[PDB]
């Protein structure tokens, strides 16, 4: 590799075959997995001049080996992005999305993908410059499948960065203009295509339920479903998200992930080996049980109560307080007949082993659900048959420690469980 | 999903 005191002299030399070769030893020091001197070549002023070789359309190499260094460079820091951004990368970038070279054009998305990737302000500012159309236009072909592979992965993943990131979410313009190509990406066989579609519709999903519903009207949901059910763990994690995402809007947008046969495929995620897939598959039980009485009815149709009891019984502690929330939602929307099945399943064990956790959130949850289910018995006058039931799995005196705890709403809630019901 | 690139 050369010093960067030698690619300064080759860059601010008067020949421009001179400065491709220091351009492109840049590219190489730029290029090493072991520490890039990235800050020592922002210092020594090149990124300007990289710039400017990005605009000469007379010499092609030099055009690819600034893009690939000036890649590298926005790949870093947020400071070492932003350095590559004041030099006047974006609209250089832009410019040469149109080239007729296709190694240059894939050198611009990915650099694209790096500034817009960085945060929601660079995000926005690209897509101010005019990148969705040129982008756009890379992808109209009739069949995805002429595209080179390596080419389309970089522009779906450039794509799902320009749906990426929150506080401000993307423009609504933008995203209705990005949506019809994710669309058809999702339909794309490739996984890694596939996952980076999946992710940017994890993205678009994760906010209010005006932007859930600018999703669920493309009716996307059922090949969601269908991804969800997939082998390969980079498209099951995103598809499952988006997935979660989605029921937690309206009613009728959860109606949709049901509709579509998103159950069938939770006994599998309930317990599946992967924790994050659990957890997220947990999460997203507790908002289906959330919802309607009649959507609850078609979680108990599907068998998943069982694998709720399971998940609450054993599981990475974060997974099963996200099966008491599912718990606690069930037994509050729930019928008399619901929260009776609940309970015959055996849902009273493992919560009542969970009120020895130490962690204050989880107890309330569960001393809810508890106040829940009594109200059930209560109408059925069986609240006796639920006491003795308590006491004999040890229910009884972990309520009854709880009247001894720091937090003010559980000794509360406990006290007032043992006075009313024991 | 990877936020930032480097091409090696």
């Amino acid at each position: 590799n050369w010093s960067v005191e030698d690619i300064v002299k080759g860059i601010n030399s008067n020949n421009l075959e001179s400065q491709l070769q220091a351009t492109q030893a840049a590219r190489k020091l730029l290029s090493r997995e072991k520490q890039p001197p990235i800050d020592n070549i922002i210092r020594a002023g090149l990124i300007p001049k990289f710039v400017s070789f990005l605009g000469k359309t007379d010499c092609s190499p030099i055009q690819f080996e600034s893009a690939w260094a000036l890649t590298n460079i926005a790949s870093g820091t947020s400071e070492q992005t932003k350095a590559v951004v004041d030099g006047g990368a974006i609209p250089a970038f832009i410019s040469l999305l149109a080239s007729p070279h296709a190694h240059i054009s894939e050198q611009a998305v990915w650099a694209l993908g790096n500034i817009a990737g960085d945060g929601s302000a660079f995000r926005d500012l690209v897509i101010k410059h005019g990148a969705i159309d040129p982008l756009l236009a890379l992808l109209a072909v009739p069949d995805l499948s002429t595209l080179a592979c390596g080419y389309l992965r970089n522009l779906t993943w450039t794509l799902s960065n320009l749906c990426r990131n929150k506080n401000p979410a993307p423009p609504l313009d933008a995203v209705e203009q990005i949506l019809p190509t994710l669309v058809r990406l999702l339909h794309h066989n490739d996984p890694e295509v596939l996952a980076d579609s999946c992710w940017a519709i994890s993205y678009l999903t994760d906010g209010p339920n005006e932007r859930i519903e600018m999703v669920v009207k493309k009716g996307v949901v059922p090949q969601l479903v269908k991804l969800l059910g997939a082998t390969e763990l980079p498209i099951v994690t995103p598809a499952l998200r988006a997935i979660g995402n989605i029921v937690t809007g309206t009613d009728e947008q959860t109606q949709k992930v049901i509709d579509a046969g998103a159950l069938a495929v939770f006994p599998s995620l309930l317990t599946n080996p992967k924790t994050n897939i659990q957890k997220e598959a947990t999460w997203t039980m507790s908002n289906i049980t959330a919802g309607r009485q009649d959507q609850i009815q078609q979680v108990v149709n599907h068998g998943l109560v069982p694998f709720l009891v399971g998940v609450l019984s054993k599981a990475d502690f974060k997974t099963q307080k996200e099966a008491a929330w599912a718990i606690t939602n069930y037994t509050s929307g729930g019928t008399v007949e619901q929260i009776v099945y609940l309970v015959h399943c055996g849902i009273i064990e493992p919560l009542m082993n969970l009120l020895s956790a130490k962690d204050t959130k989880i107890i309330q949850v569960i001393l809810d659900a508890i106040s829940n289910i009594f109200q059930a018995a209560e109408k059925l006058g069986e609240t006796e048959k639920l006491s003795i039931m308590i006491e004999e799995c040890g229910g009884l005196d972990k309520i009854e420690a709880l009247q001894r705890h720091e937090n003010e709403s559980v000794y509360k809630a406990s006290l007032n469980l043992i006075e009313k019901y024991f | 999903m990877e936020w930032k690139r480097v091409k090696g």
